[PDB]
């Protein structure tokens, strides 16, 4: 959040998308597409679930939003074996909150 | 309610009270029913300072003649009025 | 800590639900704080309080009261080392709460702590020990043990809840360690779409 | 025309509805004439037309009454046949359906005739339709379905729109009484069911239309009545009504602002005796939702006052320089803040004001700033400051004050509770002014409230924020700009002082006040009574207020708060709060001044002196003496003091005058008053264990000459003597139980370090009107031991009641009473500070005194079982069940066994009396009927009388009988067994078991701590089944089983045991079942069973007794005004 | 001891324990009540 | 001296209380007055058993043919009431 829109209700929404790369065990987040400093690194064989902490303030709180950018697959393909090559995005019922 | 059993309660009291004071038995002469009614009710109530209605009273609760009251007679009539008073005190004044 | 899950409940295994008859057990009090024990549902929740919900129809003991959708003042507090003992009657629909041997009763004067329950779900043995608290629950799998089940009880002709059982009676407490769910479809606030 | 054919046609259809109870019954016929008028007449059709509009009367064309044609137009009547089928054949069940036709068609209605009801539409034929239309078919609708308005929060903002503009319409005139009548029950209806914070805004307005007390008011009380005590709990509790949540500080704001209202409203106005009746509920309901330690965010020391909106006048004093450039001052600031308020919507500067463009042509520099504009927002700044000038607020400054916003800050500047206060005054005057341009408004429209015009203060705090702000920021700009502003505030004065500010504590000042006022005029009533008779009584406005309000509402308020003003700041007895010390200072007060009140004056009082009495009473329960005693102003003390010397005066005046107009009035006081309330005061002493901290010095004192008195009196004889006898024993037994001087026990009174000679020094005490030696405090008392054998003595001579009536009704009371408060304080009790040195007991009580007293009480009641009257029995017996707690075993054999064994054997007489009886018949049986009914009356009479003492002996041994055999307890089971058998047997027996425990007032669960289960004998048989039980085998259990379907067949005693005894090898198999086996178990495990089941005889007899009583307790748990 | 233990054994049989009460760091931080506002008046010096 | 009144007026306070919170805040309606009794007497009344036998008591009791028991009426007959107790007290025997 910038510091100007900070203490003022916001028109806009949020986005930030985390991305992660499996074979050099690294993360990374992107705030609204602009790259962010934060970055992680893991060791191998560690699993990691999507997460969001938050404290309510409007009746819309938050979404998970499973998306592609370019060259870049979805979460549903690194979660299901059997989509490992498939780019389309999916959410099968398995998937929840 | 119970309060209610106790009013009935202080009229027969109060009835025997003065049935007995002259000795008349249970049933009030006109002696006894005058200083009966001074005693009740004094204010609203006149007997000595009505003599004449003391009289007439005596007549009209003892239609039978007897010149003696009992419980029936004087409950029925004074309980009518002396609850009316202030029934009309509220309705008008 | 928070108060929702400052208490640790202690109830028997769902398998054990008592449809019918009369039961008896005992739960004798180490410490004179905040305890609470009586008879739940199988599908008590864990993170609500004993006794403020219609889940539960239990006992507190260090004020004196009985707990169910609420509290009501009833009994006495007990001292260290006694032993409560709780009675449900499912054929005349009732809960019995007796200290030290004697039949507590509330302030009308009603010997049955509760009364006109739903047979339901069933019942099943359960307390709620507040922090820093030690109690001991005997659901009489040694007839003998049980200290005030002969003074009051056994007469009338309740059992212990586990006088046939020749294995112990399985436990099930609630654990404090947090874990993730999935949402319920049901839940008041919170909804996923 | 058109209209009235339909509106009738759907009036005939909806009367041909069929009935409820048919409908429910399932009638098919009805059902289905139900679902034909269903599909004649489609729902939305109804909703639709109960909808349209109806056409207004209108002030218009130059004041004129535009009043449309009744004949020629559409007419409520119209709508009321709509609403008529609507109800019967459709209903209403859905709350979402419920809550859309009330604001779609009818809200618009009522909200049309509350407007109407101003003066010049008040009598138009519209208007009066309107009145008929709604009364008659709208809302008695509303009524019935009020209970549907629960959980309703999603349209909070209708609902309360609904309940104002129904209260706008009660109160609207022109009215037949019977649609008043019908307006208010719906009103009340609604408030019945529909949930507490919803009613905050309703209450706001009643906080200000109520406390006039008008005619119009008096539903208003019922209303806060019926409300405040359906949802005390929401008010007082701090946890708050379950499912309700809490109320808020605003709302007990607005319950204090009523309450207070109400009570100098009421206390001003002349008597009126509907008012008065009407308003005491009203007044004990809130004080009893109102919490005891309650303390307002606000206080106004000053408490300041259909409605005034005239606004305080301000331009009629001049504005000073100095005020004047403080004007510009804050014209700039509140321009450069505007500017702000701009920057942060975005705004900017511009040519002109456009929503769209965001510019602002006054977005200026101050230089440059319209002299216009500079007028108008200076002239509100002059307004408030010439505002402070006529309230006499005086501004100094200590020093001067100090496009592009430049806003001076205001937030880091804060005002103190004066300048807080000072805001809250300016935003009143600004709402004032608000509030007058309003009043314009609404006389040019020619009627109704704006919402807004309810006071100020009463406004929700939020709502008052709306003014708060600019009040507030003018103050702050003041205080920066240097302006110090003082009036000299009361409530400065007061200063906070939370506990001065509970509300109890500003209750009982008044409470206070009004005593005093009470002895004024008391004084005059004494002395126009006792010389110059008259009837003027001027203070009789206050004497009727007193009686009818103060007094009902002393009892119901410390009735129900009783707690919180005995619970310690150490310990909280109740739910939560404990009063101050001050507090309780002003509840003793009020008690001595109240008993001073009543001393010797109950004549005067009359029928209101049991009303007194009763205050006495309560004021007496929740009265905390030890924390007074131990600190409190030395005033209050002596007055308590004072009250007990005097009682202890009254007492001895008995006691002389008794042994033979004042003398009379005396002892009449004594009698209603003196006696009783000072048996309460020592009860709750003795309960709460305050007797050590109360009772020193004089107090003691008093209570020895107290003591002795009523000692000596009992041992004079006279008939009107045994006349007061019971109520002097009572007060006696209290007394013991307070008294904590081992009166009894003088040789070892040096040992109490609670004793007046111990803790008064022997040049003390002298000065004081104390004997030397505590043996002379009064030697008519005897001492325990001389106590203990002689009533030993008499108890074995067995004489009579009459023989010795001074002995049972005194001096058993008075011992029973002091052996359990002295058993702990002596020795061979629990030592709690045995590690500790411990000095010497004072008292020498060891618990076979007890149990010597204990059997001698038994051998009284034994030897005069079977006289005629023994009505002190009853009483003696509640006084001995205390002692009964520590009873040693051995006395169930010595005493008890044959005691009960000889009532068994006068049961079986009289029964072979009342079979005799029912073998005679006709006359000879109506002989000898009214004969055995009372032998039966007086055998249940010492019937009763033994019990409680069995009952509680048992609680204590039933764990030692049950935990090992006892063949004299399964002796007296048997013995209570067919003594019940008995009382099942014979109907008269337990009709006149009833007859004596309703006529002689027993409290029958009382000694168990009126119905058959509460009956003492089915009790008694209860608590001692077990121990039959046990005694018994449980392979036996099937023979019981038979034998008690012998008994439902009716067979002998001797034939049920033939039967066992043929049946005798149909005993139970503990291989059959395995219950059988731990049964077993424990049955063997108990010892002493190897001999036990050794003979058949046994086994038949235990098992019959054992079927007698179950089969009878079977029965027993499962079975002329009109003339 | 053992830690956050729910059951222990006694002599009739096993006790149940609820949840113990656990120290904190902070509970080491001795904090007093602040005194620095508070100016003596004379009439409380010439005592101290 | 005025305990009449005393009795008169717990009987107004009583009679009135019972009609306001049930219907007309003054008169006597049937269901006032069967509630009414209800509150008043227990344990003598026969009424009880029947509420239409209330009902037509208050027919009876409302030969003005209104539906509204009269306070003058209702005390008229509780009077009656006083003098089947006095006969309740004479045949205790
Ligand atoms: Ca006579
Ligand atoms: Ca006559
Ligand atoms: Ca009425
Ligand atoms: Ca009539």
């Amino acid at each position: 959040v910038s510091p100007g829109q900070q203490g003022r209700i916001s028109h806009t929404d949020l986005v930030i998308g985390c991305l992660v790369d499996l074979a050099t065990g690294l993360m990374t987040f992107t705030a609204n597409g602009k790259e962010s400093n934060t970055f992680f690194q893991v060791e191998p064989n560690t699993k990691l679930f999507p997460a969001v902490f938050v404290l309510p303030t409007h009746q819309n709180v938050v979404q998970f939003e499973l998306g592609k950018q370019k060259n870049i697959m979805p979460l549903s393909a690194a979660m299901f074996l059997s989509e490992r090559k498939n780019p389309a995005p999916q959410c099968p019922p398995r998937l929840e909150v | 309610g119970s309060e209610l059993e106790s009013a009935m309660e202080t009229l027969i009291n109060v009835f025997h009270a003065h049935s007995g004071k002259e000795g008349d038995k249970y049933k009030l002469s006109k002696k006894e029913l005058k200083d009966l009614l001074q005693t009740e009710l004094s204010g609203f109530l006149d007997v000595q300072k009505d003599a004449d209605a003391v009289d007439k009273v005596m007549k009209e609760l003892d239609e039978n003649g007897d010149g003696e009251v009992d419980f029936k007679e004087y409950v029925v009539l004074v309980a009518a009025l002396t609850v009316a008073c202030n029934n009309f005190f509220w309705e008008t004044s | 800590q928070s108060r929702g899950d400052r208490a640790r409940i202690f109830r028997a295994e769902k398998s054990y639900a008592v449809q019918s008859g009369r039961w008896y057990f005992e739960f004798e009090a180490v410490t004179t704080g905040e305890m609470r024990v009586g008879w739940a549902r199988p599908e008590l929740r864990p993170d609500v309080e004993l006794g403020a919900d219609d889940l539960a129809y239990v006992f507190n003991g260090h004020r004196g009261q009985r707990w169910h959708l609420g509290s009501e003042p009833f009994g006495r507090p007990w001292q260290s080392g006694d032993v409560v003992g709780c009675m449900i009657d499912l054929t005349e629909n009732t809960i019995i709460f007796t200290l030290n041997g004697e039949v507590l009763m509330s302030d009308s004067g009603s010997e049955t702590a509760f009364r006109d329950i739903e047979i339901g779900d069933g019942f099943l043995p359960v307390c709620s020990l507040g922090p820093g608290q030690v109690g001991h629950l005997n659901l009489g799998q040694d007839v003998s043990s049980l200290r005030f089940f002969a003074i009051c009880g056994l007469q009338e002709g309740f059992e212990p809840f586990a006088i046939n059982m020749q294995r112990p009676v399985t436990t099930w407490f609630s654990k404090s360690l947090p874990q993730f769910e999935p949402v319920p479809l049901e839940h008041p606030h919170y909804e996923v779409a | 025309a058109i209209m009235s054919f339909y509106a009738a046609l759907i009036d005939l259809l909806g009367r041909c509805a069929p009935e409820t109870h048919l409908i429910q019954a399932g009638k098919g016929e009805a059902l289905r004439i139900r679902a034909i008028l269903r599909s004649l007449v489609p729902l939305d059709d109804l909703v639709g037309i109960i909808s349209l509009p109806l056409q207004i009367p209108t002030l218009g064309k130059d004041g004129a009454l535009v009043q449309p044609k009744m004949s020629a137009s559409f007419v409520p009547d119209h709508k009321a046949s709509m609403v008529l089928f609507l109800d019967r054949v459709y209903g209403i069940e859905n709350q979402d359906f419920l809550l859309h036709v009330l604001d779609v068609g009818f809200l618009p209605d009522m909200r049309a005739a509350a407007s109407l009801d101003t003066a010049t539409f008040s009598t138009t034929e519209m208007a009066l339709a309107l009145n008929r239309y709604l009364c008659l078919a709208v809302l008695p609708l509303i009524t019935k379905c009020a209970p549907l308005f629960a959980g309703t929060e999603h349209r909070a903002i209708m609902v309360d729109s609904m309940l104002h503009t129904v209260y706008r319409l009660s109160r609207g005139r022109s009215l037949t009484k019977a649609q008043r009548d019908v307006i208010e029950d719906c009103l009340m209806a609604l408030c019945r069911y529909i949930r507490p914070s919803m009613l905050q805004h309703l209450l706001r307005r009643l906080v200000f239309d109520v406390p006039i007390l008008n005619e119009f008011a008096k539903m208003p009380l019922k209303l806060l009545t019926n409300h405040y005590e359906r949802c005390w709990k929401y008010y007082c509790l701090p946890t708050g009504w379950a499912n309700f949540g809490v109320t808020s500080e605003e709302e007990l704001h607005l319950t204090r602002k009523l309450f207070w209202g109400i009570f100098d409203s009421l206390a001003h106005k002349k008597y009126d005796q509907e008012l008065y009746r009407i308003a005491m509920p009203c007044l004990c309901a809130i004080a009893g939702a109102l919490p005891p330690d309650y303390v307002d965010a606000s206080y106004s020391s000053k408490t300041e006052k259909n409605f005034d909106p005239r606004p305080v006048e301000t331009l009629n004093v001049i504005i000073p320089e100095k005020l004047d450039s403080f004007i510009n001052k804050f014209a700039e600031y509140t321009h450069e803040k505007w500017a702000f308020d701009k920057i942060q919507n975005n705004w900017s500067y511009g040519e002109n004001i456009d929503e769209e463009l965001k510019t602002h042509p006054m977005l200026r520099p101050y230089k440059t700033f319209s002299e216009k504009d500079k007028e108008i927002y200076r002239w509100p700044i002059k307004e408030s400051l010439k505002a402070m000038i006529a309230w006499e607020w005086t501004v100094e400054k200590a020093r001067e004050g100090e496009y592009n916003p430049q806003p001076p800050d205001l937030s880091v500047v804060t005002l103190s509770r004066e300048l807080q206060a000072m805001a809250e005054q300016l935003a009143e005057n600004y709402h004032n002014t608000w509030g007058r341009k309003k009043k314009q408004e609404l006389e040019a429209k020619g009627g109704g409230s704006h919402p807004l015009l309810v006071p100020y203060d009463t406004l929700t705090a939020k709502e008052k924020a709306r003014d708060r702000e600019k009040a507030q920021e003018l103050l702050k700009f003041l205080q920066m700009n240097g302006y110090a502003v003082t009036r000299g505030l009361k409530d400065m004065e007061l200063d906070t002082s939370s506990i001065e500010k509970r509300f109890a504590f500003g209750f009982l000042q008044q409470l206070l006040r009004w005593m005093d006022i009470s002895q004024e005029f008391i004084a005059h009533l004494e002395a126009v009574v006792s010389s110059g008779r008259v009837e003027k009584s001027p203070h009789e406005q206050e004497i009727k207020f007193f009686a009818k309000i103060l007094l009902p509402l002393i009892n119901q308020y410390f009735t129900n708060h009783c707690l919180y003003f005995l619970s310690t700041p150490a310990k909280v007895l109740g739910s939560g709060g404990h009063a101050s010390n001050k507090e309780k200072e002003m509840i003793t007060s009020l008690f001595c001044k109240l008993a001073a009140l009543v001393r010797h004056r109950v004549s005067l009082f009359g029928t209101d002196a049991p009303a007194v009495v009763n205050c006495l009473h309560i004021l007496a329960r929740s009265l905390d003496a030890r924390t007074v005693m131990k600190s409190g102003p030395e005033i209050v003390k002596a007055g308590l003091r004072s009250f007990f010397e005097s009682a202890s005066e009254d007492i001895e005046k008995m006691v002389e005058n008794l042994r033979l107009k004042g003398v009379g009035q005396n002892l009449t006081y004594t009698t209603v008053a003196l006696l009783p309330v000072l048996t309460t005061l020592f009860q709750h002493i003795a309960q709460h264990q305050f007797g050590d901290d109360v009772i020193l010095d004089d107090v003691q004192v008093s209570c020895y000459r107290t003591l002795c008195s009523i000692y000596s009196l009992g041992t004079t004889r006279n008939p009107y003597v045994e006349k007061l006898r019971p109520a002097l024993g009572e007060c006696l037994a209290r007394l013991a139980a307070a008294m904590p001087v081992a009166f009894l026990e003088p040789e070892l009174n040096e040992y109490n370090a609670c004793s007046v000679y111990t803790t008064k020094s022997p040049r003390e005490r002298a000065i004081l009107g104390l004997p030397n030696s505590v043996e002379e405090m009064c030697p008519d008392i005897p001492v325990l031991e001389r106590l203990m054998a002689e009533i030993g003595g008499l108890a074995e001579s067995g004489a009579r009641y009459t023989e010795m009536p001074h002995v049972i009704e005194i001096t058993l009371p008075m011992l029973c009473s002091y052996l359990p408060r002295w058993w702990e304080r002596g020795p061979e009790a629990p030592p709690p500070a045995l590690p500790a040195g411990a000095p010497p007991p004072c008292t020498a009580v060891t618990s076979d005194h007890l149990n010597s007293l204990l059997g001698n009480i038994l051998r009284i009641i034994v030897n005069n079982l079977g006289i005629d009257e023994a009505s002190w029995m009853k009483r003696l017996a509640v006084f001995a069940q205390p002692i009964v707690s520590r009873a040693r075993p051995e006395l169930l054999r010595s005493h008890f066994i044959p005691t009960i064994g000889r009532l068994r054997k006068r049961a079986g007489k009289v029964v072979a009396e009342e079979e005799q009886l029912r073998l005679e018949a006709k006359a000879e049986a109506e002989e000898g009927e009214l004969l055995v009914r009372d032998e039966f009356s007086v055998l249940c009479r010492d019937l009763y009388a033994l019990y409680p003492l069995l009952i509680r002996y048992v609680d204590n041994n039933r764990a030692h009988w049950l935990t090992e055999p006892n063949p004299n307890a399964e002796e007296l089971f048997r013995m209570v067994g067919e003594i019940f058998i008995y009382w099942s047997k014979s109907h008269n027996f337990k009709r006149e078991e009833q007859n004596f425990v309703v006529q002689n007032e027993i409290n029958n669960m009382s000694f168990l701590t009126y119905s058959v289960q509460t009956s003492l004998i089915v009790a008694t048989l209860k608590k001692m089944l077990p121990i039959g039980l046990n005694m018994c085998a449980p392979t036996d259990q099937d023979l019981i089983v038979l034998a008690k379907a012998r008994y439902a067949l009716k067979d002998t005693d001797e034939e049920v045991r033939e039967f066992l005894q043929n049946n005798l090898n149909l005993q139970g198999k503990v291989e059959g079942s395995p219950s059988l086996r731990w049964q077993m178990a424990l049955y063997r495990g108990v010892p002493g069973r190897e001999e036990d089941a050794d003979d058949p005889e046994k086994i038949v007899r235990r098992v019959q007794e054992v079927s007698a009583v179950l089969y009878h307790l079977d029965q027993t748990e499962h079975p002329r005004r009109r003339a | 001891q053992p830690i956050k233990e729910y059951r222990r054994e006694g002599p009739r049989g096993p006790h149940l324990v609820g949840p113990s009460r656990c120290l904190s760091h902070l509970d080491f931080v001795p904090c007093p009540v602040d005194t620095i506002q508070i100016v003596l008046p004379p009439h409380l010096e010439r005592i101290r």
